[PDB]
């Protein structure tokens, strides 16, 4: 006999273990295996896919109406036209997205992001945007002036009818994590604003509001640690005809 | 192209651009493929180099956590005088993996998977409160846990001459043991798992929309093996899966409405925002307002 | 440590860390080159 | 360069002179099945051009209160030509497609559709519990509607559905998009009848407007199915 | 001593298991091994020998008349004779066979399957048949115009009795499963006719019924999967003198 | 002729085939041959490499599961007043593979068997309700099982001498241990056992036909080494076999109609289709019904 | 993993892949060749 | 199966003891490690300032 | 005896007798020689 003494831990069922256990059907073949298209093999792929942003989450947009984000001709010079908040693990336009949603499952996210804004006007719609990202410490910007000091693209609308506003990874830990504080310091990002440049001018027989979309996605730098169970999905009580597999 | 990836990428310095005919910033989305702007080509960058790993992330880590896929409590007892309806001293479950939330969103991020699975076993006993008003002590019982292939004879009682398991696979367990482990291979008929169906599994029109037999792993009868004692008692089987050796194919929007029900993906929504059918994002007052502004 | 004779009840293999995110984001028959004009 | 397009299948022919590039599925090429991956024995039949080939379906019109329309793969081909005559003819069928959506208006029109191929699609219900019946997932040639495009009529987010092989068709920069979907299936082949592999989806995110003289503006849809081959001959079903 | 600790499943009976065991007579010598004819190493063996099946499973037929179909002369021609159902793991004339028993043994079944006839009639006796064998999908043909469209064999009556349809492995998925579904896309295999393809001719001094035996057994391409309880034996009591053994 | 089979064979591709003289779908069913034709010769076939494994089919994965043999329930209290034939805190039990049917059948579908036995011993304890309306609690007792040969010398009682085992093997185990498993070696005086044995086993005419005592493993006495509690209780041990190293010889036709004894092959089959004696397979209306046709 | 002294106490042998189908299937003195008539 | 037997002490919980534990959250990557001034490797090196 | 996949399963690591006192005891630019006088 070999002598043997058990540890702390010994018997206890772990969910996150990794053991082998007895297969309980010996000599069984598995189906041999099948080439199939668009293998998945860690989740960062799936993150650096671009996905729309819900920017019109506001009671009056029903429905698709909250995807797109409506543009006229205004009076006035330097005039802000939306603003995007920061965080990824709490809820808001940026949640109910593929990096959103695969950075939810976790609790630690680090690298940059790419935020792509296509317009959806017509041909004969010309005009000038800006959209700047503002590292955190004060209040979001509501003038240009104070805007365009921070990070920013300036977008004139043309042939290729989308821009990309790059938020790079500024912080001062490597990575930022989740709590249920909006304003902590190893949680806030900044803010995305959104400016008139010169205008949005357009000739009599075309639309006078144009909508423009706007997708996020990650960087290839972008990981994601401590996972944790999603708080996008939840349940009170067994689901319809969850019985009926008892039956 | 495939590449080998541990760390997430460094980040190169990079100086002022003035060049006619480039624009980085510039994109087609209407050609589906995702903006190629690089930090680099889009501010003016430092030289970092990234350590930060990638392993949690992988599919396997992903998916490889044993999670609860069945509860069920019943009554062990004398069942003369129970009702057909009643659990009598034994239950029959057909596998599936839809009954808990948690685990059946992360399955359904994709359309194909391919895994062995791992099963545990875990049971709880506590004593009947009407009838025996007195707690007397928890027995140490003995469990059969049977796998029978979907649609093939299951036993009626507990006592049943098909608890002989002549070919069928059982695993007999203790409550005072840990909880029962052992694997089932990935035995599709196919070479994946089909989370979504766009079809029916029956040469008629009466079939089942979305349920393929196929993807059924089987059904799990458990009984216990000791007759009955003179006062009834309450077992609780808990029954954990944990998906291993995993490929996954076509990565799928997540859900966002509520599950309704564990044979279809019908879909109702909460009454108001979040997760509403008219509106997935609670709601704000204006595109203008910050919904959590720092304000000193 | 695996003494079973089957082949898949080893533990979960976590060793793979080969990537194709451009088959999810650049399905396109022609690649993009960096700062020319895609359209 | 990229904005002008051939594509040319059997005796069919699709030029277009907006197009924005064209998108494969996950890098992926239709192709016939390989002996290491078969599993009917018996020899099978590939029609080649009398199959593989355009079929323009009926064109749907865009309108200010459109949610989105579908068509399902392969049964909204299962009974046209060639295709259709071998779809009822034999038990087994594999193949994959290229889809080309067209859609033209004037330089004043604005409008946004995804157009976006969904492998298996399986559609829920609506504020019941009863799941969708025959009639509600095979409608053929027609096609359907979106009940519910903002969660793609089945529980997730449409602004998520670009994890999917998509295009857009945007008024002021394409009139037409173009997908190339190969075999998609857990089988080496399928019973075309009974189960569907694909399913176009058409959705305007950014509602069609203008203020010139408004014209109908109609969306066609032409589906080449690709290295077809059909196994199992026996009497038609139809 | 060694420090260890227990894993899930410690203690555990499973049926299936693969462990040594402690000898419970040391030092004991076998009985030498003897050649015996006959040795059987692999259960697929035994499925590719044809045996007889019960096509004739009517009320009017009793025991061995079971295993037989008659043919009479017609006066009407294109006239069908008997039909074959197609599953091995459902009740019918494939049941009571060695492919069919031993399949009943297992979930998963793939592989062709062949059915020779015999024709048992007299040296004087003449005929031609044709049987098919049609894919699954719709009806059963009940007309020869219908059926020959499907897989299908001219048989001519000779010096040759016996003839062989091979019903080959057409299915879209590797296996073939089992489940109480008959109609299931995963379980239904088409169907077998047997059609008059000119006419039974005899003279007036043979018998004018003549018997057909069917046999059906699997090719070396069969295979098995998912070990089950077989559903063909069963007891809802002890067995007699099984008391016996306790006294 | 000999050789090694681990997949499924291949299917080759074929062309036209409009020979003289060759026939390859014709055979000759009275010599007793298995038709050889192929799917090649019979209808023209495609190029298939096949992977399925057959590993599944072997016989000692066949017939290597751990079956029930044995179940025997018994009183464990006061015996000074019991019947004789009541199991007074003790039982024997001759060794057999007749008595429950699941495993019967699968080892006789063939004629001669050659494999050792892993025997699992599963000890489940019940408070009698009779007399101790109450439960009190299940008691860990230590059993005894001795194996004694055919034929020998068993304990008459539970406090009997035989019980010391000078030579004779005897496990010992307690219900809170795993299922007690030994293992008896291939035991036969001849080279494999006679499933079906068509004689007599004894030189004279009043022998038992069928029986050959040589083929019987042995007698397993299972006793409680506990002296009785105050209080009764129903103690049910189950005995369950695995062969192993098996050998098997010349295959033979199922058993159709169900069981009447451990003894002989006595059939009597059941009142109607399925299994009956004058019709094993159900009826069905005429030879020209499929009894599932698919109607659209 | 056998630590036991005797030889049958070992688990179960599942690596026998060899087989002769024929002694059941083609028990006839003389063989057959494809396609030629048997009789 | 490997012959094994118990030793006293089998099951305690001694706070000084010295063994692997299971990691509660697999393929963590913990943060790269950055130079800090001031690191202390044995509690004699704090002694020895007055 | 570290069996699991992580490495920050193992146990303590007692093997680092590396010292450097002197970061607490003389933090100086400039170091003192034994008897001179430091100031």
């Amino acid at each position: 006999g070999v002598p043997t003494y058990l540890l702390p831990g010994s018997g206890q069922f772990l969910t996150t273990d990794d053991h082998s256990s007895a297969p309980a059907l010996p000599c069984f073949n598995p189906t041999p295996e099948m080439h199939i298209p668009g293998q998945v093999r860690n989740m960062l792929e799936v993150v650096q896919v671009e996905s729309m942003m819900e920017i019109n989450n506001t009671e009056s947009a029903v429905g698709m109406e909250r995807l797109k984000v409506d543009i006229s001709a205004l009076t006035d010079v330097d005039q802000l036209l939306f603003n995007i908040p920061l965080d990824i693990q709490l809820d808001g336009p940026l949640r109910n997205t593929l990096v959103g949603n695969i950075s939810r499952y976790y609790t630690h996210w680090s690298g940059s992001l790419e935020m792509t804004f296509m317009f959806c006007g017509s041909f004969m719609a010309a005009g000038k945007l800006i959209l700047c990202y503002t590292p955190p410490g004060g209040s979001c910007p509501t003038t240009r002036e104070t805007a365009m000091l921070g990070t920013h693209i300036v977008w004139d609308f043309g042939l290729q009818s989308s821009v990309t506003l790059i938020i790079p990874w500024i912080s001062g830990s490597h990575y930022r994590m989740f709590n249920n504080d909006a304003k902590s310091t190893n949680a806030n990002v900044g803010y995305v604003t959104c400016f008139m440049q010169t205008n949005l001018i357009v000739p009599s027989e075309s639309s006078d509001t144009c909508s423009l979309i706007g997708f996020i996605a990650a960087k290839d730098d972008f990981s994601l640690r401590l996972m944790r169970d999603s708080p996008d999905i939840g349940q009170l009580d067994h689901l319809h005809a969850a019985e009926a597999a008892y039956q | 192209i495939e590449s080998i990836i541990k760390t997430a990428t460094d980040t190169v310095k990079s100086e002022i651009n003035a060049e006619l005919g480039v624009v980085p910033s510039l994109n087609a989305v209407e050609t589906g493929a995702t903006s190629n702007t690089e930090p680099e080509e889009a501010i003016q960058t430092r030289t970092v180099i990234n350590q930060h790993g990638v392993s949690e992330t992988l599919v396997e880590n992903f998916l490889s956590r044993a999670a609860l896929v069945s509860k069920r409590s019943f009554e062990y007892k004398d069942h003369t005088s129970s009702t057909a309806r009643a659990d009598k001293n034994f239950f029959k479950w057909t596998i599936n993996t839809r009954s808990f939330v948690q685990l059946r969103r992360k399955l359904e991020l994709f359309t194909y998977l391919r895994f062995d699975a791992e099963i545990t076993i875990l049971t709880t006993v506590a004593v009947n409160g009407s009838g025996n008003n007195t707690y007397v002590g928890l027995p140490d019982l003995t469990l059969q846990a049977m796998f029978v292939p979907t649609g093939a004879l299951t036993p009626e009682k507990q006592d049943s001459f098909h608890w002989q398991s002549g070919s069928n696979a059982s695993v007999f367990f203790k409550i005072s043991d840990p909880p029962a482990r052992i694997t089932i291979p990935f035995m599709c008929i196919n070479s994946a798992y089909s989370v979504f169906y766009d079809g029916f599994a029956g040469f008629e029109k009466n079939g089942l929309y979305g349920i393929n037999p196929a993807d059924t792993i089987g059904n799990l009868c458990v009984r216990i093996v000791n007759e009955h004692q003179p006062v009834g008692f309450t077992v609780t089987v808990r029954v954990y899966m944990k998906p291993k050796h995993i490929k996954a194919w076509a990565p799928r929007p997540p859900r966002t409405l509520p599950y309704m029900s564990i044979a279809n993906a019908n879909y109702k929504g909460k009454e108001r925002a979040p997760n509403a059918l008219s509106a997935i994002i609670g709601n704000r007052d204006s595109v203008k307002t910050m919904p959590h502004n720092i304000v000193n | 440590i695996n003494f079973y004779k089957d082949s898949y009840a080893a533990s979960a293999s976590k060793q793979d860390f080969s990537q194709d995110p451009s088959k999810f984001t650049e399905p396109v028959v022609e690649g993009l080159k960096a700062g020319a004009p895609v359209l | 360069s990229d904005r002008v397009l051939q594509l040319k299948l059997g005796n069919s022919a699709i030029v277009t002179q907006e197009a924005a590039n064209y998108c494969c599925a996950y890098g992926e090429w239709p192709n016939y099945l390989p002996d290491h991956e078969a599993v009917a024995i018996d020899k099978p039949t590939q029609p080649e051009t009398a199959t593989d080939r355009f079929y323009t379906l009926k064109s749907v019109k865009w309108e200010t209160g459109s949610t989105g329309w579908w068509w399902k793969l392969p049964d909204a081909l299962n009974n046209i030509g060639m295709f259709g005559q071998n779809v009822q003819h034999h038990y087994l069928y594999r193949s994959g497609f290229l889809i080309h959506v067209q859609c033209n208006a004037t330089k004043f029109h604005q409008g946004a559709l995804l157009v976006v191929a969904i492998p298996e699609h399986q559609r829920g219900a609506h504020n019941t519990n009863t799941s969708p019946g025959f009639d509600d997932i095979m409608k053929g040639e027609e096609g359907g509607t979106f009940n519910h495009p903002y969660v793609l009529d089945d529980g997730t987010s449409l602004a998520c559905a670009t994890i999917f092989p998509h295009q857009w068709i945007n008024l002021r920069t394409n009139n037409s998009a173009t997908i190339v979907l190969p075999w998609m299936n857990a089988a080496p082949m399928d019973f075309p009848l009974r189960h569907n592999q694909w399913t176009l989806a058409i959705i305007p995110v950014v509602p069609l407007g203008t203020r010139t003289t408004s014209s109908m503006v109609p969306i066609t849809v032409s589906i080449a199915p690709m290295c077809c081959e059909f196994n199992g001959l026996r009497h038609a079903i139809t």
